[PDB]
């Protein structure tokens, strides 16, 4: 399995952007792992997804938005 | 012959860590007295005329006359490239310009972190530049940013 | 045979972030909603509700062949906005999804490193008035600096 | 005539990114106020550029950097 990683760096770095993420986060997921098909179709063929995680940091060190 | 001549230096590329770059070559950087502007000349992007790498975090199509990459932590700083333009008497011009790799635009202090789970290894990524520009250039379609390079790369990791 | 069933809701579009002087862009994605016979949101007719006057001076703008959403906010429209995105299918029934677009200020604020100023021929109402106008001096100033087709330009003002 | 401001969201605010302003600013405009084709291409047909200015501001308060 591949685990990529990568960040959004058109968010605002403070105050946290908790709703922006949010957004963002439901965009390519569910409520659980399961990616929406704007994200599946984006990265097939090449690349096929089977869960999302999208964890806060730096000022939403404490957040988490997808399970 | 004819010598092929510069008149604008591509000057000066830059890129981020984790992000995908791109620029097109433009038509007045060369311009030949016999053969015109920078597009019909045969461009070659070159390190002592030691070629770019197939592993190289920069490439460049000939064809399209378009220099792309993707560079990592290993690369910040400062890189002096020279593009040769040969014309079709078969003598090259040179020019000398600068890729100016900066850090990730947010550093560690990001405000969200994404990681996303795929089907393969990931040496299949971590070895071919392209197909981990493709991956990039993916993620930044699956947010409605084809081809902006609103996306920086964190790590690739085997789960 | 059977009844028309009405389309569902699946996906709401939360919210859609946008900055002032900024073109922003947003396709509507297909599994927001979903009919029993029609499908897919793409197989559907969309349609976007919320003021006017004469010209087509809204902010805001829907496609609905495109089924895309797109617009670009001046100073006087930072701040929350509802919107209704409608969703008809074959036989005339429809679906609400109510959802919020959020126009914050124009990015960077005063602390930009640098101001460009260009002065091009005519008269500035062929721009201020028409938001298309306006819309493509944007996205052709972001592609004079090799962005393609990207929101790098933040407008900042438009004068004589 | 119409004159348009705006700036680049993509520029670093601090420390004064200088040399990035500077080849964003040759790659649209010449040492002087003239505009390239790159520029000029990019706005027709529908706007036809007759001048650049690019002063610093911010971090680069002090600097201009066209025209020069
Ligand atoms: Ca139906
Ligand atoms: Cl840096
Ligand atoms: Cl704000």
């Amino acid at each position: 399995s591949i685990v990529v990683e990568w960040t959004n760096n058109t968010l605002p770095l403070e105050p946290c952007p908790k709703e922006q993420i949010a957004g963002l986060s439901r965009r390519i997921a569910e409520d659980d792992g399961k990616p929406r098909p704007a994200f599946s179709n984006a990265l097939e063929p090449d690349f096929k997804a089977t869960s999302i995680t999208v964890t806060g940091s730096g000022s939403c060190r404490h957040l988490q938005f997808i399970p | 012959p004819n010598r092929p001549e510069l008149k604008n230096h591509i000057d000066r590329v830059d890129a981020w860590v984790g992000t995908y770059f791109e620029v097109k070559i433009p038509s007045d950087t060369f311009y030949d007295h016999e053969d015109t502007t920078t597009d019909k000349l045969k461009l070659t992007l070159k390190l002592e005329q030691q070629l770019v790498g197939e592993k190289s975090w920069v490439q460049f199509n000939s064809n399209s006359q378009l220099m792309y990459g993707l560079p990592d932590s290993s690369h910040v700083g400062k890189h002096e490239y020279f593009m040769h333009a040969t014309d079709k008497g078969g003598l090259s011009a040179v020019d000398a310009f600068e890729i100016h790799v900066h850090r990730r635009p947010q550093g560690d202090r990001a405000p969200a972190r994404f990681k996303a789970k795929f089907v393969g290894d990931p040496a299949l990524v971590l070895n071919d530049i392209h197909k981990k520009i493709a991956l990039v250039k993916k993620l930044a379609f699956a947010f409605g940013d084809r081809n902006c390079s609103t996306i920086t790369l964190q790590n690739i990791t085997r789960g």
